[PDB]
């Protein structure tokens, strides 16, 4: 009776959703066709139920290119989703923000909002929104900005959580990533309650070093992000000794209206062969979470300060050990919070252990911990994007596409001003107080 | 959805198209009769993008074959993989362009361009959501150059929103298969830089060099060169004709590769290229493909990239591979060749990955580099044009069809302006 | 013992009747030959019974062209109908009102009335009339006008319900539709108790979007309208927790003598594959009924006000849910009734679920709802017809046929005046009251 | 019921009728002997509309074959599908009209018109409920023009209520098969606009063009042209000779297509028209038929519709199809060609749908357009007439049979008035 819908925009969102809903259907013992042969209700929060034993997800898969959605319709998860939700456009934004926010997406935004409204009104205790969207793709940035503005107009005060794919510092598949990123950030900065920074480069690094797989496909990154999402929602979806709802997330991890970009982290991530040879202490996994090499965003936390942290544990966990481990973490100097926030933790414990997906890469563990940490190091990352933007704007490169697709240069200048203001705010907060 | 219309102008365009449709039909498992005998449904899940499902469960290519002499047309018609083109498509004249551009754009072309546009319009209305046009033509031959430029201008008049692709066979630097090819090249380039979104420059010299050295073939017949260009085109379109972990469309390439309206000339490249014997003695890994694609000895345009900088680069892979591997390779290749890329475009490698190999391999790759080196090409041609214009040699043939000198003056000035722009952006800071 | 006869005029009426009587024979377990191998009596209201187990319908199929009636006589439903009723003319009105009301139909109107009188006198608790007739066809308009005038002369005060096929705004199979429509409306405006607006264009739209059939035949539209009719009569023909008779219809949905043109609507309409993935809440189906895209007349209800509504539910329905759903509907602003009618609903519940015809297109549902709604938006539609008429009368086009077939121009002018008066009345009612 | 009587005047009328009855008999499964050997009862459910069931279970066409020279009559009689006409019907004279209208309407025709009317009356009394008359004749040949006009006038005297159809082969604009055809055309048109309900103008030029280009036939014999006209007529009548989801009759077409008493000249059209080879390479869908039927290159009357506006349009389909598809196509075609239709007739497309294909095919369609373009035709003829009247050339042949100049003066004035009316309504607002 605490419902929460999922909205997947763009190819990244759709594939991540494939992984996430595979994970869920595995968790609650749900067959791909919605049937099912500590649990409570549990699945009601994400699965609505029809008359028969068939459950359907509360997901809205929207895209402008029918390729990936068609793959979904043809995949093993064909019987599952409500066929009306799988909204497909005709011509994708083609990595162009203007197309994804002014020209094309403007013609199916209404249908998407209609399906959203139907799903919302069929629910009673709606908690909030989960937008799964990338940052570089045109559909992702543009359509997500449009959709967030529309929802914020419609649903005045409700939780709105995003899982952006922050553009990596050195590996970029697109060429216009700075433009899409800056525009979508300038838009979503006033509507998204709490984003969730994740990058592909860091996940490549983690897969190579920790899991000992040298050649990972997007399937593996998707599985990892799905595990993170499942750990986020395990509080709603299960009985825990200290539960937490998404409103608690936005209250705890967001000190100021604008600074709401916490980065994700998960532990333990160890291969099946290395599953033994370590007992996986909860203090050990806490240390793993705080290890700068385990974060899922290519930013060294040591260059900034953790303004807030939220650690969600699951499995056979005992609160005293968590208290001891967090005390130890607070003792060390290399992990230096801001002076003005003396209490830098929210703790949540769940009774259900993480479940390993068959054919997966990780090993069956009894304890797991997902850290959502809002720090100041991420600020430097913005600088990089800013820098890129400046160069690609100093020559007015690629500007003609956006200009001719329903946008003006003054908008680019304004978004640059907004990003500069955000960087200024991060720097100002990073300093210490007097007296 | 996103159906693409294929136009073939000039003799070279038509032969390339014949080989191209052979390749595509081989991809989708299409019998020469035009009926599907394939085995994988994914072939038909997007079969509509290039084919139309005619009744009684047959397939006809969305081709529009244009020429001014029935010779090569009839050659295509008689040969196998010709019996499936829709016979009403074969538009041809009787006078023949006579290797003249004035005939191909003013006098003779003005009589068939109307019928061509009408069949174009019929095919456009037949499609559900038109994606764009791909024109396969030459730059030397009169028919190709003139009629293709005329068709492009007219289509851009009637469809200013669709996307435009051209595979123009640029004249080679060393040899000259024709005598007046500087004039045709200059006029065609004038029209193209007017009204085209992207232009895939190709030289026969580079294809000769590749078939000789890399493939170890001493007997390269035109079938093989056309086969290579067809493989390149198939690689370009497979990003939308097939599912992929990171899919691409023609509009994506246009947005990524064309920073400015005019500078939209790309040199292609393909990999792997292994001789018949030297194949089992090499490993087919993503690093191998990536390192193969970046060198003058595998660019299908006769100009060393090292003489300039890559403004942008796109790379479309095929077959099952690991994304992290591709990312690592692109990072390394962007690192070590830092002087080979433009400073003010960070992260200038567009990447796309399909899921199906080019039929008979494990994994392939197609490179589309928009560089500044190509300015040399234009430089060369420009100079040649200037020489042949200083004496006004061969001028009377073009003057006699209504065109005058001021046309040539304006076209040469325009090409020099384009070269100036390329030079300016090459040394920008 | 509450009998109600059916009169089918014109080809549209005859085919719709084919569908309707197929539906009935399926409902009561009646073989095509009138034999039969919660029910009560039930079928007595529409089926009269002879000595053997053979039942016959109380239908009078009248036409001026023997083609379609001959198809009926040759169809699988040959043994059913009483052969004397299948009245056939010789030369159809050929989409000419004058032929259908002055010249040709004048020569079989007497035989039709005679059969009507026989069928009426064989009944005891006659409720009223169901005229199934189109609006564009010559036979439909002319013959129906003549027949309605005759019946109103004969049967002074009895229910007279029509199912007109309102001419679509953009798809017109005929060319003289405005003339037939205006004439038949000017005539029937003083005799028909309650018409029932339905259009082909809206049903095309519904079949394409909801049922997901892109190429529908007239069979499908006929099946849908037959379902609507069956939902209308299920109260008479079955035991329900809150029944309603046709006199209640004319009392509730007709505020003024002239404004009696309610449009139909039905729900749920979902394909067999989409039958799952939704539990079909009665509140959900109520919302579907009020959705502007589900109405069966190409008129946006938002441009007018619902002067009255009548929702007839059937199947496993519970009154409390109906009350809650209607309360919610009354709460919303986009559904704005007139100020002077604060009670804008009649509710009826039946115990029998709708039955799906084998070889049909819809899916077996447990709850169904037919809405008959009298609004003000329909007024604009008249304007369109009026407009058309004006143009086709400004040049006196096609006038010679009607003039030479027993009619005068002054009649056209008078009918135009009458239509203008009706539009004026609709506009006047649409306004609000003072004090 | 609704039996139709067939009249055939002039040599062209008789040949067209021979092919027409061949087509009809093929439709209903009728052996050449006149006995039914068909397989579907629906053939016989309305077999009476054109046939009469003669005793011993045979069928005879309701034909009335008229001529003034026994040549073509005997040709019909000897050839197959001639042995089933009722032999008493073959009315013919000996003098022959001599390609003169004065002979065909005043002198020679006055001697046979009585016998023709008598056989007409016998057939009319034989029928249960007469539907109407269809006359198949020319406009150039003397017999056709003169005798057909005389028969039409007499019949309209004796049956002012029935409906009248004419398939008049209008003279072609470019060629002229006769020399005095302007005179015959003017006089015949005078009589027709006097006393006809509808007139299906046809030119041999358009049929030549269709058989040449669209059908890809270089050897069009008159058999083929007559076959096309026969298919058109069969398509017109199948709306009542057969069941249909939305049936039509001749009176329906007359009411829908004739806004004013005089302006009742229709140009027909047929679809699909596919060559022998180019058939399997095209899809047979309702959009394809609809788009085929609207273009000058498929109108059986030699006049571009674009020069004027369609006053009204009727469209009769066949074979199993979906009504919604037809409605959508008509909506689109009425939308995009908005300038091609008259403003003050909203929703000007009459639609009818049958249930039986015209044999061999999946679905066909017949177009009947009442447009303003045809005024050009009359314009042309009028001018020609004027010229040949200014010198009074050939006048003596017509004067010698009792006719005088004032006849020609009145007829030309009447035709000019008709053209003025067409012009007035074309630019009405
Ligand atoms: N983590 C993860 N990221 C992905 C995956 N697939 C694609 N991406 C991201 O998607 C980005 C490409 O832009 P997209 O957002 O996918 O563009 P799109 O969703 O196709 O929408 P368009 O821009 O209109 O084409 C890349 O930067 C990738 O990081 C995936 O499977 N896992
Ligand atoms: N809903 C529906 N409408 C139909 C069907 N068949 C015909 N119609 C309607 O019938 C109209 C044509 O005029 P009709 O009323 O049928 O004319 P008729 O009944 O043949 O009588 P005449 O006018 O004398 O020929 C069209 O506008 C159609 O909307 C059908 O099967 N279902
Ligand atoms: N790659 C390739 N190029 C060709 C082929 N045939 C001709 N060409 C090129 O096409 C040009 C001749 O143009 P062509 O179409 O034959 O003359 P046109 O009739 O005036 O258009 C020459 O410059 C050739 O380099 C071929 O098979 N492959
Ligand atoms: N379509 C068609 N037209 C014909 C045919 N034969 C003759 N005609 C036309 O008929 C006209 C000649 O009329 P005809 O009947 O032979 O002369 P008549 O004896 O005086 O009536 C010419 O203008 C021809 O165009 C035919 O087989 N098909
Ligand atoms: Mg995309
Ligand atoms: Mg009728």
């Amino acid at each position: 009776m605490r419902e929460c819908i999922s909205i997947h925009v763009g190819q990244a969102g759709v594939q991540i959703g494939n992984a996430c809903w595979e994970l869920y259907c595995l968790e609650h013992g749900i067959q791909p066709d919605g049937q099912m042969p500590h649990h409570h209700d549990s699945f009601n929060t994400f699965f609505s139920e029809t008359g028969a034993g068939k459950h359907v997800p509360r997901a809205v898969f929207v895209d402008l290119e029918p390729t990936v959605i068609d793959e979904v319709r043809t995949g093993t998860y064909r019987q599952l989703f409500h066929p009306e939700q799988l909204i497909t456009g005709k011509e994708d934004a083609a990595n162009n923000y203007a197309r994804g926010h002014y020209t094309i997406g403007k013609e199916i935004i209404d249908l998407v909002l209609d399906r959203i409204r139907k799903l919302a009104d069929q629910c009673t205790g709606l908690q909030g929104f989960l937008v799964f969207h990338s940052f570089g793709g045109g559909t992702g940035s543009g359509f997500t900005s449009l959709l967030m503005e529309r929802l914020s107009v419609d649903y005045g005060k409700k939780s709105k959580l995003e899982f952006s794919i922050y553009p990596a510092p050195q590996v970029s598949t697109a060429v216009v990533e700075p433009y899409n990123s800056i525009l979508t950030t300038h838009t979503t900065l006033e509507h998204s309650d709490c984003a969730f920074m994740v990058d592909n480069e860091a996940i490549y690094d983690i897969c190579r070093r920790n899991l000992d797989i040298e050649r990972p496909t997007y399937t593996n990154l998707n599985r990892l992000i799905s595990q993170i999402v499942s750990s986020i929602t395990a509080s709603l979806r299960f009985d825990g000794a200290l539960n937490v709802d998404l409103t608690e997330f936005q209250t705890n991890l967001v000190p100021y209206p604008r600074i709401h970009f916490p980065l994700a982290t998960y532990a333990p991530v160890i291969s099946a062969e290395k599953a033994y040879h370590e007992q996986l202490s909860v203090a050990e996994i806490t240390n793993a979470c705080f290890e700068p090499a385990n974060q899922m965003v290519k930013c060294d936390p040591r260059h900034g300060k953790y303004m807030a942290c939220c650690l969600l544990y699951r499995g056979d966990v005992v609160p005293k050990d968590v208290n001891a481990a967090i005390a130890t973490i607070k003792t060390k100097r290399s992990i230096q919070f801001v002076d003005w926030c003396p209490t830098g933790f929210k703790v949540g414990i769940n009774y259900q252990p993480p479940t390993v997906v068959p054919g997966g890469d990780l090993a069956k563990v009894q304890r797991a911990v997902c850290m959502l940490s809002n720090t100041t190091a991420i600020a430097e990352a913005w600088a990089r994007l800013d820098h890129k933007f400046d160069l690609m704007y100093a020559k007015r490169a690629f500007v003609h596409w956006y200009v001719g697709e329903g946008m003006e240069e003054g908008e680019f200048s304004e978004a640059r001003e907004d990003m500069a203001a955000l960087e200024k705010d991060y720097e100002e907060v990073g300093v210490d107080s007097v007296e | 959805m996103r159906e693409i219309v294929h136009i073939q102008a000039g003799q070279c365009g038509n032969q390339i198209g014949a080989k191209f449709w052979e390749v595509i039909s081989d991809e989708h498992g299409i019998d020469p009769s035009g009926n599907y005998v394939g085995d994988s449904d994914l072939q038909l899940e997007r079969i509509s993008v290039y084919y139309n499902e005619a009744s009684s469960h047959k397939y006809v290519p969305r081709a529009i074959l244009v020429d001014l002499e029935p010779g090569t047309m009839d050659s295509v018609r008689s040969g196998a993989f010709g019996h499936l083109f829709r016979p009403d498509n074969f538009i041809f004249g009787q006078s023949g362009a006579g290797n003249n551009w004035a005939k191909g754009h003013y006098t003779e072309g003005a009589e068939l361009v109307d019928s061509v546009l009408d069949v174009v319009r019929k095919e456009c209305e037949n499609c559900d959501c038109l994606q764009g046009f791909q024109l396969t033509h030459s730059l030397g031959g009169g028919t190709g150059s003139g009629m293709g430029t005329l068709l492009i201008s007219k289509v851009r008049e009637e469809y200013p929103d669709r996307i435009m692709n051209t595979f123009s066979v640029v004249p080679s630097p060393k040899v000259s298969d024709t005598v007046v090819e500087p004039y045709n090249a200059t006029l065609s380039i004038h029209q193209l830089v007017e009204n085209t979104d992207e232009t895939y420059c190709i030289d026969n010299e580079a294809l000769y060099d590749i078939c000789f050295r890399t493939l170890k073939l001493a007997t390269p017949t035109y079938g093989d060169l056309n086969h290579l260009v067809s493989a390149t085109m198939s690689g370009v379109t497979t990003s939308l004709r097939f599912p992929g972990q990171l899919n691409a469309d023609l509009r994506k390439l246009a947005v990524n590769m064309v920073p400015f309206p005019r500078l939209h000339f790309f040199m292609p490249g393909f990999a792997p290229l292994t001789a018949r014997g030297s194949q089992q003695y090499r490993a087919l890994t993503v690093p191998e493909l990536t390192q193969q694609m970046f060198d003058a000895k595998n660019m299908m345009a006769a100009c060393d990239p090292r003489h300039g900088r890559y403004l942008t680069v796109a790379t479309v892979f095929r077959g099952r591979m690991s994304m992290k591997e591709v990312d690592e390779q692109m990072l390394a290749i962007q690192s070590k060749n830092s002087s080979y890329f433009v400073e003010w475009i960070p992260n200038n490698v567009k990447v796309a990955v399909c899921d199906i190999p080019p039929r008979g391999l494990k994994m392939s790759s197609t490179f589309i580099g928009n560089s500044t080196a190509i300015q040399e090409l234009f430089k060369r041609i420009s100079e040649q044009f200037t020489a042949m214009f200083r004496r006004k040699a061969f001028l009377h043939w073009y003057t006699g069809e209504g065109m005058d000198e001021m046309e040539f003056t304006e076209a040469e000035s325009n090409m020099n302006d384009l070269v100036s722009e390329y030079q300016q952006y090459q040394d920008a800071t």
